[PDB]
């Protein structure tokens, strides 16, 4: 009914489908306070599922703690509504509603809420408690777990912030019927980033999951009943991979930037029309290309990694059939010179599910200039290996036969 | 002097780029390759144009190509001069001329690199790690 | 010549009259970095004693770390100037001057500077290093 993932030695990440009773029964019972603040999105505020949560937070506090309050804020949606001015709004709302160093700030929102409201709780009254209740599939596996909080300076995205760990991160899986299909596929990039740096068995299930996950999400109302069990399993081994690394610390946490070097430069120019998992998916294949370029990765891995991403509908290249329609006329802002200087360490992939020496290696600009283009500049041969074995693609003729004979024998 | 290839037709472009550096009085006149036009394009005419872009004469024979060889090195016609090596998006043209491209002083560019995904999608990957050769990339604005 | 008071197990509070040589010889030697920011008050900037400190931070960098910089800000002094808007000025000055996650922000000022610039360093790039150089007897 509920799985529980440890983070920093405490079992506080709670995962399960339709856990709305367990959300309200856990924070007012274990985290005792006087004022309880629920900050959310306005388009999330009109959702019917959010009325299941707050009304179960309203009537269940007169049972358990009748001398405690309930304040509610509603910040307007958008990417541009995560900035230092709308941070100052709840930084003024709490102080003029009589809040103290006792507040529990439930940040029921997405990645834009858990980045901003967690930075408020890192600064409000010199640190108060925060309970992340993420709602989008991206924020359930990336930004809720870790306590990495920041806002948007106009000079740079995700630069000014503070480190503040949550008290409880609830993975409320039933909040995904109201998610759009484009925002929902965008989260399944970062489940592959967790199921390809640390896990391999999960990746084998994902190929068996990629079939009917897509037939149930592209149908415009995503009827998610009778597939609850594999959807909750999907976010399990994304957080277990993550919280297994954030407990280990900057050392090993840099392995969670597999694709976040190339996919942050593609995000840097194609920002407000291409999402975050849209460009990390391109940065995955481009970094699986670079590790194949330095003799580390087997070439069957990129044929499987680019299979799983294109089955989910995420882009595998910058000129791919749907990514050209969404980005549109911004596509010609992707030059090799501006991409490369804003990237240089990379997570070089050894095989599917394992990292090369479990660290981050520094690669040169020239191989990073090579893998992004369809143009090759061949240098004069100065030193081939004198001993050099070369294995070309295996003989397809004997292969096709061997499988028939073996099957019959 | 003269080699026929009835079954070995998917070996001509490899044979031509090593015949491009074999120097001597007799020239390599390979024949019996008439089915190489209908793969994707007339690649017989391709060797004529590109080997003239390396500076070695390659005339067109009625059923094949007669290939000269000047030296082990060739003439100097880089990307600063006119255009580079057109690949016509075929894997045969890219991987064959990559063997020839590393004999000049300056690096020889080859257009349309990643069309080798039909047969050996990781040829350029083998050339750097497992052959110890540099490779760069270029993007015209 | 210098007394030293322990705080949290490390002997980092340095006390002494006229220690201007020891200010510059201690931070560029023990706290190695690439960018060094000196944020101060404007009425403190025109003081002759502040020219004894920065010029001993200027010329003593070229002998100990020649590939390191020196940026300087000057915020108008006052409690009215210690607010979330003038915090955003050095929160914009550092980002458009090319500062990274290793900045050393010397907050040569009073209580209004050590309260504000230390909050910047608590938020700039998710936490950077700060060297308080207080000047008033209250802030010391």
């Amino acid at each position: 009914s509920i799985e529980k993932v440890p983070i920093l030695g405490k079992e506080t990440i709670h995962v399960g489908y339709g856990i709305a009773d367990h959300i309200v029964r856990e924070v007012i019972a274990n985290l005792a306070s006087s004022t309880y603040v629920i900050v959310t999105d306005t388009n999330m505020a009109r959702t019917p599922q959010y009325s299941k949560l707050t009304d179960d937070f309203k009537t269940n506090l007169s049972e358990k703690r009748p001398e405690s309050r309930l304040l509610t804020y509603c910040v307007s949606p958008g990417e541009n509504n995560k900035n230092r001015a709308t941070k100052a709004a709840v930084e003024d709302f709490l102080l003029q509603q009589g809040c103290t160093r006792d507040t529990v700030i439930l940040a029921v929102g997405g990645g834009v809420i858990g980045d901003m409201i967690g930075f408020v709780a890192a600064t409000f009254m010199r640190g108060v408690r925060v309970v992340q209740v993420p709602t989008t599939l991206l924020a359930m596996v990336d930004s809720s777990v870790g306590g990495k909080t920041a806002i948007d300076t106009p000079l740079g995205k995700n630069f000014i912030g503070a480190f503040h760990q949550p008290e409880y991160v609830f993975c409320d899986v039933s909040f995904l019927e109201t998610l759009p299909a484009r925002q929902f596929i965008n989260g399944m990039a970062e489940v592959v980033k967790t199921a390809a740096i640390w896990n391999e068995e999960e990746f084998t299930r994902l190929e068996n999951f990629s079939k009917k996950f897509l037939s149930v999400v592209t149908s415009k109302k995503p009827d998610l009943q009778s597939i609850k069990a594999e959807l909750v399993k999907t976010v399990l081994e994304s957080v277990r991979v993550k919280a297994g690394v954030v407990s280990s610390d900057a050392g090993l946490r840099n392995l969670l930037n597999f694709g976040h070097t190339i996919g942050h430069a593609i995000e840097a120019v194609l920002t407000p029309e291409a999402l975050h998992g849209e460009c990390v998916s391109i940065g995955m294949i481009k970094e699986a290309e670079l590790s194949r370029y330095l003799g580390i990765l087997p070439p069957v891995a990129v044929a499987r990694l680019s299979k799983c991403l294109v089955a989910y509908g995420l882009p595998v290249s910058i000129d791919d059939k749907e990514f050209l329609k969404k980005v549109g006329p911004k596509r010609h802002y992707v030059e090799i010179d501006i991409l490369l200087k804003k990237m240089i360490r990379c997570v070089l992939l050894e095989k599917i599910g394992k990292c090369y020496q479990l660290k981050a290696h520094q690669v040169s600009k020239q191989d990073l200039s090579f893998v992004l283009t369809d143009e090759v500049l061949v240098h004069p041969f100065t030193n081939p290996p004198k001993e050099n074995i070369i294995v070309p693609p295996g003989s397809k003729s004997i292969s096709n036969r061997a499988l028939i004979l073996a099957a019959l024998g | 002097p003269h080699v026929d290839m009835e079954p070995m037709t998917d070996a001509f472009l490899t044979a031509s780029v090593v015949a491009a550096v074999a120097k001597g009085g007799s020239s390599t006149s390979i024949t019996g390759i008439a089915n190489q036009r209908v793969k994707e394009c007339n690649r017989i005419e391709a060797m004529v144009t590109e080997l003239a872009k390396f500076g070695v004469p390659a005339n067109e024979l009625p059923d094949g190509i007669e290939i000269h060889g000047i030296d082990i090195e060739d003439l100097k016609t880089p990307e600063i001069s006119k255009r580079g090596v057109s690949s016509y998006d075929d894997h045969r043209v890219a991987m064959s001329f990559s063997l020839l491209a590393g004999l000049c002083k300056e690096p020889v560019l080859i257009l349309e690199r990643s069309t080798t995904g039909k047969t050996w999608p990781g040829w350029w990957d083998i050339l750097h790690s497992k052959f110890k050769i540099e490779l760069d990339g270029y993007e015209p604005p």
